[PDB]
């Protein structure tokens, strides 16, 4: 018995990571042996570490976590350090829109176990980390239990299925903070500390948890690792467009008709998530703006992107919130502000008064009971966030709201007149 | 002088336990005592610190750091309510309507009788199903005042 | 050292004796063992009179976990009684439906079964000692092997083990087929190099075993216990669960439960409760219809509440425990553990050789609907009729559970007569 | 006349003196033919028997005896598949079916390449984790087809 979770949508068009998670419910590890778990890891533990990386990094699997970095690269560059390593799947995920790694690790939570151990044998890590969010109390419960099955099965433990591998996994829980999905602030949160992040470098596959080399990875990244073996990294490639090869989940949300997550090829264009998966608008209202989560504003000029890591595509985590023709991109901002300035952990200057300043700044703009010094103002302050920033908040906290003052000036317009 | 009771100081040395380092267990600890109690009385936090063979001061902080932690009110279940980008463009203002109108309560107040707090929250991770809330551990859509009041019932 | 792949089964203890290592599914070899303070019991025992020893084994109450639940000590101080040379056999031919609590040990912790083996043969003034496994183990086979190797190593077995002046070597026998290998005579035939034929007793192996000579045979269970029994004294080992059938018990639990495997658990343990406190209930929550003892009893819905002991209403056995509900045909269950005793019957005996074979041909008929009235018949006096003039227990029981299934299940048979 | 190769011979002569007496390795010798031919050739056992200096007869009657070994069919794997209660009762069928789905043989057939022979069995001795197969020295538990079919691409 576990905590209620709503059932989110879920759809795929490929069959992989959601091909138990499109049903709202735990799969136990018998379903999961029934469907070949498993198996990857027993075809991995048969390959040399060395080898494993390679195919990851032949695969072209990028990170879901919001970089985009290559995977194969990132363990590479771990294990040119001396061990010990650690390796830490990150499952904070607290991103507005973001939804995408839940229904992984609450109804299919062995593919992400399976893709834990395969990893944290490439990069010779003993001992591995999953750490949720302290508001997914239901995977939590999940995947503890999950960890036992696997335990039950001889898929955890020492000598793991007789290769001489050894591996345990710890579950830790958040307790409230989005800056601790970022990786440093993560690791400072694991060794039992306020989720600060460090200044970088060095970077945590050089120095992470206790100062080791340490691969962090997002739930929905090592999700495709037993895929990539199970295939083979060849037969991987071949989905989807060969340069964003492979599977991606889009969670989307506002105003379409079948608000859920999409499993689909990173050649589809944001118009098809919205239009041909999502079901459209609901009331068949035009669309006004997509929010890429609290990152990028894209306008109804820029729907025939692909869902891509390139330069011109929509990149990001394939956070998908749909606003129509009425919704105020005003009201939208402030909600924007509102999540920065909970969030900033306050150790950079700019970051710390700058999100604060940006939200109380823009609340009197909405309620129209803004001086033009605060119009004035708030514009500073939106420019001025970045500066010494140490992580990529302080970095990207004026980004949405910059475009939409770029791509709705018209609706801003109305506010300053107010 | 305060002691943990010892169906909960058990708890504590369970979690303290599990991790290859004491203080690794920190979060989850105060998780069970915010469970046990229903928040973290700040006498607590002297015998929390020596389990964890922490300073004080450290453990404070990290208490005063993540905000689901809650040092001042007691409540027996915590509404947590999504005041974010899409619940807000969903529907959060008719679910604190329902909220006040059932409980009679506002975001950050508790009932007088002690069981309920409503707590606003940033993105829950389930937009798809906006607007959302939690009561403690259980998470669900709002539809509609009838509906809620039928799903709070449950918890008495 | 890799060895051939085994499936994991689950394993579960509240003693944490057996199976405190076993618990984990993998080899736990010596290192692992000697840290957990394993053979210290070896070197207390080598200081230690083989009359006491015999004496706490005696005074522990540990039974025989190969069926017949015999007192251990009494089987050792009957072997002493006659001159020596004598010889130690750990039985590990578990073939027995639904039988597979003996593996654990040997593929998890074979170091356990090793130390008392090595108490066990000192115990009996035994020099040789045998492991006879079934052929179907291979790798309990190999992990042996290699676990006897290890001890050599470590001076725990060969000539003058740790100053003592005891010798021993412990071979390993492999089996190849035949369920009837695990009756005591029929095994020691198999050493000499023949055919499993039981033999006639009196006399016992006891008595006249390998080569004629003085030999104690016991399960690999029972002989798991020894090393705690020294380790402990026989006095906090008689304080595991009820002091009449004291010191832990291995259950393996199968069929329609939620969680098979093996239970080690207190002999004051109810049926119901391996079942639904500690086996997880049933599948599908669906009522138990029976629980099979392997092949050799049949227990209705009506008999949970017996104790897990040796005593005359207890279950008794090797806890063997197949669960069977609501909805499974007690006539095709009856049909396999027919079929079971027609392919193990050695067939010197012509009661137990004809018998088996026809029990089983016609339940068939029986089975598929194909039986005159002149086959029903023939099956109710042949199911009655394969114990005359057996001399092992395999004709003595080959008929008992199909029996236990008619005079409990008439309603569900009846259906079959009728068509 | 039949003669062990030299590798084989060393191996039989290992097992023979591995023993007090020379006639207790009998099976040992003949698990271990069994392994290096695929089956026991019939002209295998007199050469065995002067071996282990016992009558021909002698073992050829502990060859009949003995079920595992086969001198009628060579196999290079065998696939055991228990057919006793406890697997009956969880599937064996199943997986008889996906067998010959796979393999397109029934129990006691051989693969047209010699390959694989299913050889039905008693229990196993892994009854929790029913249906049990075996393919030769390797044991596992059936879960589906698509789970099969990849355990048996192992085996070349
Ligand atoms: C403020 C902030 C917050 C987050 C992140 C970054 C920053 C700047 N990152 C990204 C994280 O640091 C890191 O890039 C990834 O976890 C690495 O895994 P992948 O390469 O994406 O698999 C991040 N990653 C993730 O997996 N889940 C999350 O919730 C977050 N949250
Ligand atoms: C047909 C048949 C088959 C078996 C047995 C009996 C019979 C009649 N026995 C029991 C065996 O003869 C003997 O009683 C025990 O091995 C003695 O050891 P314990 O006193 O139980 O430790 C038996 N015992 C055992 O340890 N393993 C086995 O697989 C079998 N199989
Ligand atoms: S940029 Fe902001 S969130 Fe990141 S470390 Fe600096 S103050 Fe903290
Ligand atoms: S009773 Fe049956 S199995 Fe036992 S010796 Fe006689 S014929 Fe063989
Ligand atoms: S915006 Fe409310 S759950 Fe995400
Ligand atoms: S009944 Fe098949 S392994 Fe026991
Ligand atoms: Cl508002
Ligand atoms: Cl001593
Ligand atoms: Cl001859
Ligand atoms: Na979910
Ligand atoms: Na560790
Ligand atoms: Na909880
Ligand atoms: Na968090
Ligand atoms: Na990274
Ligand atoms: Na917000
Ligand atoms: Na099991
Ligand atoms: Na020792
Ligand atoms: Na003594
Ligand atoms: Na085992
Ligand atoms: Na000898
Ligand atoms: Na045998
Ligand atoms: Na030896
Ligand atoms: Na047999
Ligand atoms: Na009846
Ligand atoms: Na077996």
């Amino acid at each position: 018995s576990y905590p209620a979770i709503p059932r989110i949508y879920a759809e795929t068009t490929l069959n992989m990571l959601l091909k138990r998670a499109k049903k709202p419910r735990v799969h136990s590890i018998d379903e999961y042996l029934k469907d070949g778990g498993y198996q990857a890891l027993e075809k991995a533990l048969n390959m040399s570490p060395e080898e494993i990386i390679d195919w990851v990094d032949k695969s072209t699997l990028r990170g879901g976590g919001g970089a985009g970095f290559p995977t194969g690269k990132k363990w590479k560059f771990a294990v040119q350090n001396p061990g010990p390593r650690y390796f830490i799947c990150n499952a904070d995920e607290s991103e507005p829109g973001t939804f995408k790694d839940r229904i992984i690790i609450e109804r299919d939570p062995h593919l992400l176990i399976e893709g834990i151990i395969i990893s944290s044998y490439a990069i010779g890590a003993n001992e591995a980390y999953i750490y949720i969010r302290g508001e997914y109390p239901a995977g939590y419960y999940i995947l503890r239990d999950a960890i036992e099955e696997a335990k039950k099965k001889g898929f955890l433990g020492k000598n793991i299925l007789g290769s001489g591998f050894d591996l345990e996994i710890y579950v830790a829980r958040g307790a409230g903070a989005y800056i601790c999905g970022e990786e440093t602030a993560l690791i400072e949160s694991l060794e039992g500390k306020r989720g600060h992040p460090r200044l970088k470098p060095p970077y945590p596959v050089q120095k992470g948890l206790w100062g080791k080399p340490t691969v962090v990875n997002n739930v929905e990244t090592i999700a495709n690792v037993p895929f990539i073996i199970s295939m083979g990294w060849e037969e991987y490639r071949y989905i989807g467009p060969s340069d964003y090869a492979g599977p991606k989940l889009f969670p989307v949300s506002g105003k379409v008709k079948k608000p859920g997550v999409y499993e689909l090829p990173m050649n589809t264009t944001l118009r098809e998530v919205i239009f041909k998966y999502a079901g459209g608008t609901l009331g068949n209202k035009k669309v006004k703006a997509v929010f890429s989560g609290a990152l990028d504003c894209f306008s109804s000029e820029e729907l025939d992107i692909p869902m891509d890591y390139s330069p011109l595509g929509f990149g990001g985590t394939g956070t998908v919130i749909v606003l129509t023709e009425e919704d105020d991109i005003v009201e939208a901002a402030l909600k924007i502000a509102e999540f920065y300035e909970h969030e900033t952990c306050g150790q950079c200057t700019p970051c710390r008064v700058g999100c604060y300043e940006q939200a109380n700044l823009l609340e009197k703009i909405y309620k129209g009971e803004a001086t033009e010094q605060d119009w004035e103002g708030f514009d500073f302050v939106n420019r001025n966030i970045q500066p010494t920033s140490i992580c990529g908040l302080g970095a990207v906290a004026g980004r949405l709201i910059r475009q939409t003052l770029e791509k709705f000036p018209e609706e801003w317009e109305k506010y300053r007149k107010k | 002088e305060f002691e943990f009771p010892e169906e909960l100081k058990t708890k504590l040395q369970e979690h303290i336990n599990y991790f290859p380092k004491k203080r690794q267990a920190i979060l989850l600890c105060l998780h069970e005592i915010q469970n046990y109690y229903g928040y973290i009385p700040p006498e607590s936090l002297k015998p929390l610190a020596d389990m964890l063979e922490l300073p004080l001061n450290h453990v404070e902080g990290v208490v005063a750091f993540y905000d689901m932690f809650d040092r001042e009110d007691k409540a027996k279940y915590r509404i947590r309510v999504c005041v974010s980008i899409v619940c807000h463009l969903m529907g959060t203002n008719k679910l604190l309507k329902a909220l006040e109108n059932i409980l009679g309560i506002k975001p950050g107040e508790v009932t007088p009788d002690g069981k309920f707090k409503i707590v606003p929250v940033q993105c829950l991770g389930a937009c798809s199903e906006a607007p959302v809330f939690m009561v403690n551990d259980d998470e669900y859509k709002f539809e509609s005042e009838v509906q809620l009041n039928e799903i709070l019932s449950r918890y008495t």
